[PDB]
DNA sequence: ACTTGGCCATGGAGTCATTTTATCTTGTGACAGAAAAAGTATTACTAATATATGTTGAAAA
DNA sequence: TTTTCAACATATATTAGTAATACTTTTTCTGAAATGACTCCATGGCCAAGT
C-alpha cells in the first residue's frame, strides 16, 4: 500500500529471519516501519427477533445433521428476508423452513424438502407454498437444481447392506445417468427415481430388499416406485440389454416420455386455444343475499362457511358470482360474447326481483389459454438458460412455470408439449407471448412452424361490441328462460324453510352476538 | 371524578364564581374597579362557598354526576396551590386577585423577551 | 512481547532490577528501562503540566 | 468547546467569582488579584500574601491594600502575640463590594430625600455629592467643601446640611467600625471571663451567662455608638444652623440603604394582595417607620457566636419583642395625611389599616391603629420567597411544589391525588424540578438491606437548601453577565480612548448605538437580578 | 454551707474487616404479556394439466 | 390369491376477483495477620436540690 520514502518503490517485504520482522523495500532497502507493533490475546425489536431466529434456526439445523456452517448463510437470507417484510404475517416455521432449504439447495447438498417438513404437523405443502412464494419476492432463479447423484449417497448409508453398495453406488449412478438421457427423468420427484435406481442396482447386485424398507429412506409411494420401474421396463434395450456386464451403450435412440404417448392413445401454425375468461361487474347498488337467494334456479347462500350467493347458468355454460356489496365476479366465460351477454342476464333476476342492479365496471381480470406443440421438451436446461424469466421450481409440481415480463403473463409447461397461458387480460398479448416463446420451445430440442399472421381473429373489443354494453339493456338480451329460472313462491318458502331451518344455528350465534352488542354497554 | 381530564373546565367555573364572591364583579375595564373599599366596611364581609358551591354546582350544563362536599375542598386546595384563590378561616376562601394576571417590577405574565440573536441573556440552566 | 515463539525479549524483575542499584549504576538503568525498551518523546506543556 | 456557553469560566468558580470580577472590572489588575486570594484562602497576613500572589512584595500589597481600605473593601485587624513583635491580618470588608455592586441604586437613594427641590440643580448637586462620597471613601464637609468652591453660600452650595442624617447618608467610621464582628465579640469576650474577682472554679454558669449578658449588654452600645451620636448631628456653630461635626470623616451607611430597599420589596408583595389605594397607603406607612426596624441589623451576633438549642431560643424570642414595644412607640399609632393627592374626609379613609390582613401587618396594641413588626418582620420574611419558579419551570410546577409546602414528606401516590394532573406531566414537572434541587428526596428501605426498586420513596422541602442555591443567581449573571460586559469592552477598547477625548466614521457611530443599547441591557438586566437578590442573601 | 442523683462526655475493649503472601519459564482459553399493526391464510370459483396417493376393486392369472 | 388395470378421486401452482374471518407474527411498553473502625461500657466531673 505505501511507498518508500526514498526509492519510491511499491514492493515491500517483511523479513522474518532474525526476529525483527522489519518491513523493507526490495528497492533501496530502507525500512518503512520497524518495531512491528502487534496486538495479542441494546433494546431493539430486531435483536430479539433476529437472535431468536438464530435460536430457532440452529435448533432445526443439527436435527437434520446439516452443516452448522450453512446455518449462517441461511440465517442471513432470513435477514434479507425480513428486509422486505415478507416474514411478518406467516407461520414462523414455514418462513425459516424455506430460509434454510433455499440455503442447503444453494450448496447442492442432500436434504429433500419432504424430509425437511416431517419435523412438523405440516403437509409438505404449506412449506411448498412459502418456499415457492419467496422465490418471487427475493429475486433468485438459477441456483437450486436438484439432481439424483446426491440423494443416492445419503440413501446408501441408511440402506444397511454392506460395503458392496459402494460398487452398487458406482453401479446405480451410471444407471440413473442413462435414464436421464433416456428422457424419462423430467416431471418426477427426484427421490422417486433415486430409490428406483437404488432398488434396480440392488437387485442387479443380487441382494433382496423389500419395497417398503426402500421408501423408508426414500419417502415415496410403493406404487410410485414400481410405476416408473415399469416405465423403465419398456425402454430401449430395457429387457434386451438387461443382462450382466453393466451395459455400456450410451446411444439413446428415440426420446418418448409417457406424456404425448397418452395423446397418442387418445388420437406457430397451431394457435393457442382459449379456455376460460374471468371478469368483474358492479351493480352500483348493494342488495340482500337473503332476499336475492329467494327466487333463482342457481343459488347457494351459506354464510356459515362463506358469505355470498353462488349463481351459474346452463347456457351459455357460464357461472359468474355475486357479492354482498352489490358487485360480482364473471366466471364460466369461454369468450367475451357469452361473458357480458350472460353477465347482463344475471342482472335480469335482480332487476326483475331485487334492487336497481345496473351494469357497471365490466373488465376482464384474466384470460385462460392453452396449447400443445406435440414434441418432447427439456426443462432442466431451459431454466438453466432462461432462468432470469424462467423459474422451474424443483419437484414441487409437475410443470415448469415461466414469468414473462413483456408482456407480463404466466405460462405453464408440460414435457408433453401442453403449454398453458393465463394471467392475461388481452387476447393479443397471449399470441404475442406464444409466438415470442415458441422460438424458445423450438430453440430447445434435440435430434406448427408457420405463424401465418401475428393477428388473425377479431380483437377482444370486437366481441365486447357484439354484446350490448348499455347497463339499461336487459330485456333485449333476456332469454325469457329467466322468467322460468325463477322458482314459485312455495319453492321459495319451503326451500327457504329448509335453508333457514338448518342455518338457524348460524343465526343463533348471529343474533345472540347482536344481543351481546347490548351487553357491550355494561 | 374520573382520573383523566376535563376537570379544569369546571375549575375555571368555580374560580369565576368565587372571583365574583369577593368584591362586585370583575370591573377590570378601567383602573379602579375593585371593591370601592368592599362596599361598606371592607372587614365585615367574610364570604365563601363551602356548602354554598353545590347550590351553584346545580347549574350543570355538563354531562356528569353530582359531587361530594369533601371533593369540593379537594378541588379548592389545588387552586390554593396554583394561587388562583386563597384559603381564609377553614372552609372559607378568598381570591388572590390574580384576575389581574387574567387581564425588578415583578410578575411572570405581562413580560416577553427578545430571545433571538444577542448573546446576553439570563437562563436558569447552564449552571446546573 | 513475551517468551519464545512470539518473539524475543526478556524479563527484568524488581527482584533483579534492584541489583544494578547496589552497584550504583544510573546510566545502565537509563539505557535499560528507558532507551532500550520504550524510548518515547512526549510533548508536554510547562504551564499547567499535561 | 465552542466557547459560547463558556465552560472554563462557568462552574468551578462560585461565590468569589463575583468579586474577582468586581474588583477587577471596577479597579483592575494587581488591585483585584489580592482580594481573590483573600476571600479564597480566608485570613491572611501582609508578608504572607506575597508568599502566593507573586505580587512584588510590600509594593502592591501596601498600595493596593490601603487603597482598598480607603474604599473600605477589606477588614483590618492587628494585634501582637504574647511571644512578642506585632502583626496585622486582613479580611474582606463584609459585603462592602456590596457598595460597588449596588452603586447607582445607592444613588437612587436620592428619591427618598428627593423632596424639597424636585428634579433641580439640587438633584444634580446631591447626586454629585453622594456619587463622590462613594468614589473617594470617608469624606469631610470641611475638606470636600474645601475642594468645592469657596466664595459662595457654603450651607447652600453644599445644601445637604441637616439632611446629612436622615436614615442613610453617613456615620463617622473609626476603629471598631470595621473589625470582624466575630473577633470583636471575642475581644469583648475579655473583661468578663478574663476579669473575674478570682471567685471560685464552681458553676461555670455564673462564669458564663453573666459574662455573656455582660458581653451582650456591653455589645449593644458598641453597635449603637455608630448608630447615632449627637456630637456629630447637634453642632450648631455661630452665624449658622445645626450641622454635623464638619471635622470627622463620615461614610455611607449600608444598612439604612438595605432597610430602605427592603421596604420596596414589601411594597411589591403588598402591591399584589391589596388595592392600589391601600397599597400606596402602606407605601407611605413604612416611610415613617422605615427608620428604626433592624431587618439585617439585629441577627448580628447570630453570626459570631455558637448558638444554644436552649439559649438560641432566648435569642429568637428576644427578636420577637425587639421592635414591638419600645420601637413600637416610634411606629404608627396616630398619623395623618402624610402627602396624598379618599379626598374630603380622610379619617375613615385612614381606617383602611384593617384591610391589611394576609400574610402581614393586621395586628396592633388592642385597638390603636398600629402595625407590629418585631413579630411581623420576622414572621414576614419567611413568606417572601413565593414565585421565582413560575416562568422558570412553568406554572404547573408551583402547585405541586406549593403542595409539598403545606403537607410534608408526601408520597407521589397521594400527590397524584392531592394535586391534580395525569402522570405524564407530574413525572416531568417534578423531575424537572428535582434536578434544580428544591424538593430533594427522602427514602426508607422496604424489606431491604438497602435496595432501590423494592424500597419506597418520599419527598420533602427543607427550604434552607431551596432558598440557598438560588444564590446561584449570584454567580449566575451577576458574574457571567458582568463579564459579558467586560469582554465586550475590548472590541471598542481602541475606540474607548477615542470617545474619551472626543467629548467620526459612519460605522463607528453604528457600533456606538450597538454597545450603548448593549450596556443599557447589561445593567438594567443587573438591577432586575439584584431586585431578586436582596431577598435571599439576607432576610 | 455539704451529700445525692442524674447526666454527658470520654476512655478503654471487645467487637467486626482489607491486602499482601517469588521469579523466567511456556502454552494455553438482555422478561413477559398485551396492543395494535400489519400482514397473510381461507373460503368460493374454472381450469388447463402431470404427478402422487390410495383404495379398491375389479378384473385377470 | 395376486397382480393388472384402472379408475376414480383427489390435491396440486396460476389468476384474480372478493370480504370476511381468523391467525399469527412483528413493533412498542411497562409490572492467614494485622491494623482500621465501632460500639459498648464505666468513670469523672459538673450541675442541682435536700440538708
Ligand atoms: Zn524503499
Ligand atoms: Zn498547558
Amino acid at each position: 500500500m505505501p511507498v518508500c520514502k526514498n526509492c519510491h518503490g511499491t514492493e515491500f517485504e517483511r523479513d522474518l529471519s532474525n526476529a525483527n520482522n522489519d518491513l523493507v523495500c526490495k528497492a533501496c532497502g530502507v525500512v518503512s516501519e520497524d518495531n512491528p507493533i502487534v496486538s495479542e490475546v441494546a433494546l431493539e425489536s430486531r435483536e430479539a427477533t433476529l437472535n431468536n431466529a438464530r435460536r430457532k434456526l440452529r435448533a432445526v439445523s443439527y436435527a437434520l445433521h446439516i452443516p452448522e456452517y450453512i446455518t449462517d448463510a441461511a440465517f442471513q437470507w432470513y435477514k434479507l428476508a425480513l428486509a422486505n417484510n415478507f416474514v411478518q404475517g406467516r407461520r414462523s416455521q414455514n418462513v425459516i423452513a424455506s430460509c434454510l432449504y433455499v440455503a442447503c439447495r444453494k450448496e447442492k447438498t442432500h436434504h429433500m424438502l419432504i424430509d425437511f417438513s416431517s419435523r412438523l404437523q405440516v403437509s409438505v405443502y404449506s412449506i411448498g407454498a412459502t418456499f415457492l412464494k419467496m422465490v418471487k419476492k427475493l429475486h433468485i432463479t438459477e441456483l437450486p437444481l436438484a439432481d439424483p447423484s446426491l440423494f443416492i449417497q445419503h440413501f446408501a448409508e441408511k440402506l444397511d447392506l454392506a460395503d458392496k453398495k459402494i460398487k452398487v453406488v458406482k453401479d446405480a449412478v451410471k444407471l440413473a445417468q442413462r435414464m436421464s438421457k433416456d428422457w424419462m427423468f423430467e416431471g418426477r420427484r427426484p427421490a422417486g427415481i433415486a430409490g428406483a435406481c437404488i432398488l434396480l442396482a440392488c437387485r442387479m447386485n443380487n441382494l433382496r430388499r423389500t419395497h417398503t424398507e426402500i421408501v423408508a429412506v426414500s419417502h415415496v409411494a410403493e406404487e410410485t416406485l414400481q410405476q416408473r420401474l415399469n416405465e423403465f421396463k419398456n425402454t430401449k434395450a430395457a429387457k434386451l440389454s438387461v443382462q450382466k456386464f453393466r451395459e455400456n451403450d450410451v446411444e439413446d435412440g428415440e426420446a418418448r416420455p409417457p406424456s404425448f404417448v397418452k395423446n397418442r392413445k387418445k388420437e406457430s401454425g397451431i394457435v393457442p386455444t382459449l379456455q376460460n375468461i374471468v371478469a368483474t361487474v358492479t351493480l352500483g347498488c348493494r342488495l340482500d343475499l337473503k332476499t336475492v337467494a329467494l327466487h333463482a334456479r342457481n343459488a347457494e347462500y351459506n354464510p356459515k362457511r362463506f358469505a355470498a350467493v353462488i349463481m351459474r347458468i346452463r347456457e351459455p355454460k357460464t357461472t359468474a358470482l355475486i357479492f354482498a356489496s352489490g358487485k360480482m365476479v364473471v366466471t364460466g366465460a369461454k369468450s367475451e360474447d357469452d361473458s357480458k351477454l350472460a353477465s347482463r342476464k344475471y342482472a335480469r333476476i335482480i332487476q326483475k326481483i331485487g334492487f336497481a342492479a345496473k351494469f357497471t365496471d365490466f373488465k376482464i381480470q384474466n384470460i385462460v389459454g392453452s396449447c400443445d406443440v406435440k414434441f418432447p421438451i427439456r426443462l432442466e436446461g431451459l431454466a438453466f438458460s432462461h432462468g432470469t424469466f424462467s423459474s422451474y421450481e424443483p419437484e414441487l409440481f409437475p410443470g415448469l412455470i415461466y414469468r414473462m415480463v413483456k408482456p407480463k403473463i404466466v405460462l405453464l409447461i408440460f414435457v408433453s408439449g401442453k403449454i398453458v397461458l393465463t394471467g392475461a387480460k388481452q387476447r393479443e398479448e397471449i399470441y404475442q407471448a406464444f409466438e415470442a416463446i415458441y422460438p424458445v420451445l423450438s430453440e430447445f430440442r434435440k435430434m406448427s412452424g408457420s405463424p401465418r399472421n401475428l393477428h388473425l381473429l377479431p380483437t377482444t373489443d370486437t366481441y365486447l361490441s357484439k354484446v350490448s354494453d348499455d347497463p339499461d339493456n336487459l330485456e333485449d338480451v333476456d332469454d325469457e328462460e329467466l322468467n322460468a329460472h325463477l322458482l314459485n313462491e312455495e319453492a321459495s318458502k319451503l326451500k327457504e324453510r329448509i335453508w333457514i331451518g338448518l342455518n338457524a344455528d348460524f343465526l343463533l350465534e348471529q343474533e345472540s352476538k347482536r344481543l351481546k352488542q347490548e351487553a357491550d354497554i355494561a | 371524578e374520573l382520573d383523566i381530564e376535563f376537570i379544569n373546565s369546571l375549575l375555571t367555573i368555580v374560580w369565576r364564581f368565587i372571583s365574583e364572591n369577593t368584591f362586585p364583579n370583575g370591573f377590570k375595564n378601567f383602573e379602579n374597579g375593585p371593591k370601592k373599599n368592599v362596599f361598606y366596611a371592607p372587614n365585615v364581609k367574610n364570604y365563601s362557598t363551602t356548602q354554598e358551591i353545590l347550590e351553584f354546582i346545580t347549574a350543570a350544563q355538563v354531562a356528569n354526576v353530582e359531587l361530594t362536599p369533601s371533593n369540593i375542598r379537594s378541588l379548592c386546595e389545588v387552586l390554593v396551590y396554583d394561587d388562583k384563590l386563597e384559603k381564609v378561616t377553614h372552609d372559607c376562601y378568598r381570591v388572590t386577585l390574580e384576575s389581574i394576571l387574567q387581564m425588578s417590577i415583578f410578575n411572570y405574565f405581562k413580560m416577553f423577551p427578545a430571545s433571538k440573536h444577542d448573546k446576553e441573556v439570563v437562563y436558569f440552566d447552564e449552571w446546573t | 512481547t513475551e517468551g519464545r515463539s512470539r518473539d524475543g525479549g526478556l524479563r527484568l524483575g524488581e527482584m533483579e532490577r534492584d541489583c544494578v542499584i547496589a552497584y550504583g549504576a544510573s546510566q545502565l538503568l537509563l539505557e535499560r528501562l528507558m532507551i532500550s525498551s520504550d524510548a518515547f518523546e512526549v510533548d508536554v506543556c510547562d504551564k499547567c503540566g499535561l | 468547546v465552542m466557547t459560547i456557553s463558556s465552560l472554563e469560566q462557568r462552574t468551578l468558580n462560585p461565590d468569589l467569582f463575583l468579586y474577582k470580577e468586581l474588583v477587577k472590572a471596577h479597579l483592575g489588575e494587581r488591585a483585584a488579584s489580592v482580594i481573590g486570594m483573600l476571600v479564597a484562602l480566608g485570613r491572611l497576613s501582609v508578608r504572607e500574601l506575597v508568599e502566593k500572589i507573586d505580587g512584588m512584595d510590600v509594593d502592591s500589597v501596601k498600595t493596593t491594600l490601603v487603597s482598598l481600605t480607603q474604599l473600605r473593601c477589606v477588614k483590618y485587624l492587628q494585634e501582637t502575640a504574647i511571644s512578642g513583635k506585632k502583626t496585622t491580618y486582613y479580611y474582606y470588608n463584609e459585603e462592602g463590594i456590596h457598595i460597588l455592586l449596588y452603586s447607582g441604586l445607592i444613588i437612587d437613594e436620592i428619591i427618598t430625600q428627593m423632596r424639597v427641590n424636585d428634579e433641580e440643580e439640587h438633584k444634580q448637586l446631591v447626586a454629585e455629592i453622594v456619587q463622590n462620597v462613594i468614589s473617594l471613601g470617608s469624606l469631610t464637609v470641611e475638606d470636600y467643601l474645601s475642594s468645592v468652591t469657596s466664595d459662595s453660600m457654603k450651607y447652600t452650595i453644599s445644601s445637604l446640611f441637616v439632611q446629612l442624617c436622615e436614615m442613610g447618608y453617613l456615620i463617622q467610621i473609626s476603629k471598631l467600625h470595621y473589625t470582624p464582628i466575630e473577633d470583636l465579640w471575642q475581644f469583648l469576650y475579655e473583661k468578663h471571663y478574663k476579669n473575674i474577682p478570682r471567685n471560685s472554679p464552681l458553676s461555670d454558669l455564673k462564669k458564663r451567662s453573666q459574662a455573656k449578658m455582660n458581653a451582650k449588654t456591653d455589645f449593644a452600645k458598641i453597635i449603637n455608638k455608630p448608630n447615632e451620636l449627637s456630637q456629630i448631628l447637634t453642632v450648631d456653630p455661630k452665624t449658622s444652623l445645626r450641622i454635623v461635626k464638619p471635622t470627622v470623616s463620615l461614610t455611607i451607611n449600608l444598612d439604612r440603604f438595605m432597610k430602605g430597599r427592603r421596604s420596596k420589596q414589601l411594597i411589591n408583595l403588598a402591591k399584589t394582595r391589596v388595592g392600589s389605594v391601600t397599597a400606596q397607603v402602606y407605601k407611605i406607612a413604612l416611610r415613617l417607620t422605615e427608620q428604626k426596624s433592624p431587618k439585617i441589623r439585629d441577627p448580628l451576633t447570630q453570626t459570631g457566636l455558637l448558638q444554644d438549642l436552649e439559649e438560641a431560643k432566648s435569642f429568637q424570642d428576644e427578636a420577637e419583642l425587639v421592635e414591638e414595644k419600645t420601637p413600637g412607640l416610634t411606629f404608627n399609632a396616630i398619623d395623618l395625611a402624610r402627602h396624598l393627592p379618599s379626598a374630603s374626609l380622610i379619617n375613615s379613609h385612614l381606617k383602611i389599616l384593617a384591610s391589611s390582613n394576609f400574610p402581614f401587618l393586621n395586628e396592633t396594641k388592642p385597638g390603636v391603629y398600629y402595625v407590629p413588626y418585631s413579630k411581623l418582620m420576622p414572621v414576614l420574611k419567611s413568606s417572601v420567597y413565593e414565585y421565582v419558579i413560575a416562568s422558570t419551570l412553568g406554572p404547573s410546577a408551583m402547585r405541586l411544589s406549593r403542595c409539598i409546602r403545606d403537607n410534608k414528606l408526601v408520597s407521589e401516590k397521594i400527590i397524584n391525588s392531592t394535586a391534580l394532573m395525569k402522570e405524564k406531566d407530574i413525572r416531568s414537572t417534578l423531575a424537572s424540578l428535582i434536578r434544580y434541587n428544591s424538593v430533594e428526596i427522602q427514602e426508607v428501605p422496604r424489606t431491604a438491606d438497602r435496595s432501590a426498586s423494592r424500597a419506597v420513596f418520599l419527598f420533602r422541602c427543607k427550604e434552607t437548601h431551596s432558598y440557598n442555591f438560588m444564590r446561584q443567581n449570584l454567580e449566575w449573571n451577576m458574574a457571567n453577565l458582568l463579564f459579558k460586559k467586560e469582554k465586550l469592552k475590548q472590541e471598542n477598547s481602541t475606540l474607548l480612548k477615542k470617545a474619551n477625548r472626543d467629548d467620526l466614521l459612519p460605522s463607528e457611530l453604528n457600533q456606538l448605538k450597538m454597545v450603548n443599547e448593549r450596556e443599557l441591557n447589561v445593567f438594567a438586566r443587573l438591577s432586575r437580578l439584584l431586585s431578586l437578590w436582596e431577598v435571599f442573601q439576607m432576610a
